[PDB]
RNA sequence: UAGGAAGACCGAUAGCGAACAAGUAGCGUGAGCGAAAGUUUGAAAAGUACUUUGGAAAGAGAGUGACAUAGAACCUGAAA
RNA sequence: GGGGUGCCCCCACCCGUCUUGAAACACGGACCAAGGAGUCAAACAGACGCGCAAGGGAGGAGUAUUGUGACAACU
RNA sequence: AAAUGGAUGACGCUUAAGCCCCAUGUGCGUGAUUGCCCAUUAUUCCUUUGGUGAGGGCGGCUAUAUGUGAGAAAGUGUAGCCCUCCCGAUGUAGACGUGGCGUGGGGGUGAGGACGAAGCCGAUGGCGCGAGCCUCGGAUGGACCCGCCUCUAGUGCAGAUCUUGGUUGGCGUAGCAAAGAUCUAACGGAAUAUUUUUAAAUGCAACGUUGGAUACUGGAGCGGGGAAGGAUUUCGUGCCAACGGCACUCGUACACGAGUUGUUCGGUCACUGAGCACAACGUUACACCGUUUUGUUAGGAAAG
RNA sequence: CAACUGCAGACCGUACUCAUCACCGCAUCAGGUCCCCAAGCAUCGAAUGCUCUGGUACAUAGAGAAAGGUACACUCAG
RNA sequence: GUUCACCCACUGACAGGGAACGUGAGCUGGGUUUAGACCGUCGUGAGACAGGUUGGUUUUACCCUACUUGGCUGGAGAUUG
RNA sequence: AACGUGUCGCGAUGGAUGACUUGGCUUCCUAUUUCGUUGAAGAACGCAGCAAAGUGCGAUAAGUGGUAUCAAUUGCAGAAUCAUUGCCCAAUCUUUGAAC
């Protein structure tokens, strides 16, 4: 059976260009379920220190300072055991999408 | 039991699951002494078995025989089933005997709520003609009663 | 032969014939053919001592357990 | 107002099928539960959606990666 | 002039309820132009649905707290953005449409659950033209599950002399009729001599052993021993759930224990027969082929 | 070499059945299945009938003159 | 084998038809019409012939109705007012 | 009158549905990777205190030996680092079978 598809490569580049620029407007982020009441300034841009931290401790007081901890504490909440056959097959739990952190590369 | 008792306090119950009898038979005999007495309905199961009276069979009556004896009961078919009328005369004497327990005076009791069910089966078999074999199946039965002091 | 990794798959008439003492029980002179069946009671056997009727099987009480219409092919328990 | 059971006056041939024509003295029809039949691949054509346009698009390979990593990015 | 008794549809009708024609309300040689009954037809009114549809509003300043009020979306399709108006509506085979219904699973989003999830039940009602959805009760259950947007498929049953289980009238019916057959007393057994409402008319029927009686097989025997086949059916003690198409206290059934002793019997040791086919040789793409007792293997040096 | 005497004599089978119930016919099925022993009287007799020995009363039974049946059961004037 | 026909007799007379060419889970099975076999004619042959001949399984009712007998028992608002 | 019919409450018969799942099916990867006359694969018979099947084993027969760990095994018995458990070097390995 055809299992994979091919799609034509501007396709895919003009896709990722449109899911960017929707990601910079506050109405269409909060209507599809991201709490960002507590955020300045949308597109969120922060400092470089971030990379260097070495405890999650540290990580969690970054967040909480920036605002982004609701969106956090809305994926913790919904945290469940799915319905159906589902959870018989290596996907017992279901949760939400969070924030999203960017970096220029795997460091 | 399907039924309850108005006054728990003054009732003997009794029964028996997958009695080795016919159900069609047994339901008969059972089905005549509701609302008797129990002495009345003892009495009627020994002139029975003295064939001096007989049980009416009113719905499996199939194609049975007539008899004067059943004129009594309003009609003409009739039989007497040795096997479930000594069953029957085993069953009231253990609620007579549960009676006694409970300090009630067996002759003044009275039958109600008589039931008789269907039980599993028992399978064998039959050989016919042309090499063929067809089921020889037994039919057993519950009973269940309870009798009152007025 | 030893290990590993998984799945937008099937879910006990499905998925291998086989989730069970299954290439077993059984069938055929033979080459060969070949099932049904979840022990899924309960968290724990705590699996009903004892009284009474009965030859026994069992019934009527008593008792364990949150539930015994959870009592041993024992979750739920449809239709004919 | 809805629901259940009985009654009265009126109306009312047995379902599915082949066939010009079935209520048929045409065939299949005891009852219930669970199963049961236009799918996948490959070549071509037309309609409709999307990208680019005298150009469009690759494939195979390769470059960089326990990380949503058999994905995604790049040539 | 014909074959069951029988058809103006039946009864019946003769100053017709028959045949051929003519009229009509209240008042038939004085009201000229509707005597009356019955349609999925016509006119008219209300509602639905679809359009080669036709028009209109949509730049919200009139004024207003509680103890005349709610809406208004620039729109194919929805609980249709709203308000007027016009025209069509049945249909086998077949084509197409639907912000049409329902089922298992993936990606998202939002909830529910031991103060009770799924499943199951219903004189539980409400909503929708409908596929269906939702609430209610359970004197049901005891641990998971759903709304919406999208992606995906082993996605919806009344019939195929359909497949697999279960249930069913017929039905306590058809039958259980070859081989002649049992009776009596005592004992055994829970299977009796069972009555509280004189004795018979209220515990029937049936089982084994022993003695007695009667009878059958009739030596080509329901006698006593073996082969083939079977493989513990043999024996003692116990036992009656299921099985011996009725019965059982009996049993080739069930349970627990026991039993088969050879220098001479049968077989091998230890013979040849109808025959078979190792070795050797030959053939075959390939031995899993052929020859191998008419005194006898092998182009053949087979004697230890 | 003929007598006598002393010692030792290996292995496997061995129960039960062989049939109107132990085998083959789906079964305790009126079918089928090889061999040996074989009494008295009648009589030509291994025909057929009855009997001592041995063996069996096991094959669902009880009550009981309907029609119509089956029978290895009969009789009928002219 | 017949339906039909034709003879012998009796008689008042020995008419003609229908009922799924009445009637096979009522019978019988002579005919017709399988497989065996013989003859004649036809065919190169296997075979053929509405030509002759002989031998050749006749299954099931216990259901509904109809009919024949046999019994039990309701009912006047034909079960109620 | 009974039989028969219909509706409701309760009880039988039967084993569907739901929720569970140490099973199947499909795809991918890694090795000091491939049996036997030094007698294989298969086949038979045996072995436990109580042991029918299955599992393990072979008259050293639910196991002997080495190694790491340490207090269990369990239905009832019974014994008290040495068992059990995992792994593996040294051994035993009945009758057959290419079978010689
Ligand atoms: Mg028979
Ligand atoms: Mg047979
Ligand atoms: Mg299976
Ligand atoms: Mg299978
Ligand atoms: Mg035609
Ligand atoms: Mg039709
Ligand atoms: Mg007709
Ligand atoms: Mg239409
Ligand atoms: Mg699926
Ligand atoms: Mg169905
Ligand atoms: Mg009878
Ligand atoms: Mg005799
Ligand atoms: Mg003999
Ligand atoms: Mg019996
Ligand atoms: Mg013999
Ligand atoms: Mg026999
Ligand atoms: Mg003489
Ligand atoms: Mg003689
Ligand atoms: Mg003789
Ligand atoms: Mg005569
Ligand atoms: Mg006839
Ligand atoms: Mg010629
Ligand atoms: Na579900
Ligand atoms: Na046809
Ligand atoms: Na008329
Ligand atoms: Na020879």
């Amino acid at each position: 059976r055809r299992w994979h598809r091919k799609i034509n490569l501007h396709q895919k580049r003009f896709a990722v260009v449109s899911a960017l620029a929707a990601s910079s407007l506050p109405a269409l982020v909060m209507s599809r379920g991201h709490k960002i009441e507590n955020v300045a300034e949308v597109p969120l841009v922060v400092e470089d220190g971030v990379r260097a931290y070495e405890k999650t401790k540290e990580a969690m007081t970054f967040l909480k300072t920036v605002g982004a901890i609701d969106d956090v504490n809305r994926v913790n909440d919904s945290r469940q055991i799915r319905a159906g056959r589902g959870k018989m097959r290596n996907r017992r739990y279901v949760a939400r999408r969070g924030p999203m952190l960017v970096m220029p590369d795997n460091k | 039991y399907s039924r309850k008792p108005q006054v728990s306090s003054k009732t003997a119950k009794a029964k028996i699951a997958d009695l080795r009898c016919h159900y069609k038979n047994t339901f008969e005999t059972a089905n005549v002494i509701n609302g008797m007495k129990l002495r009345k309905a003892q009495q009627l199961y020994r002139q029975v078995l003295a064939k001096t009276r007989c049980i009416p069979f009113k719905r499996y009556n199939g194609k049975i025989g007539n008899t004067a004896q059943a004129k009594e009961w309003g009609q003409t078919k009739g039989r007497w089933p040795r096997k479930s009328v000594v069953a029957m005369l085993s069953l009231l004497k253990n609620a007579e005997a549960n009676a006694i327990e409970k300090g009630l005076d067996p002759g003044k009791m009275v039958i109600k709520h008589v039931q008789v069910d269907q039980a599993p089966r028992v399978r064998r078999r039959t050989f016919r003609a042309h090499g063929r074999i067809t089921p020889y199946m037994r039919s057993p039965c519950h009973v269940q009663l309870f009798m009152t002091q007025p």
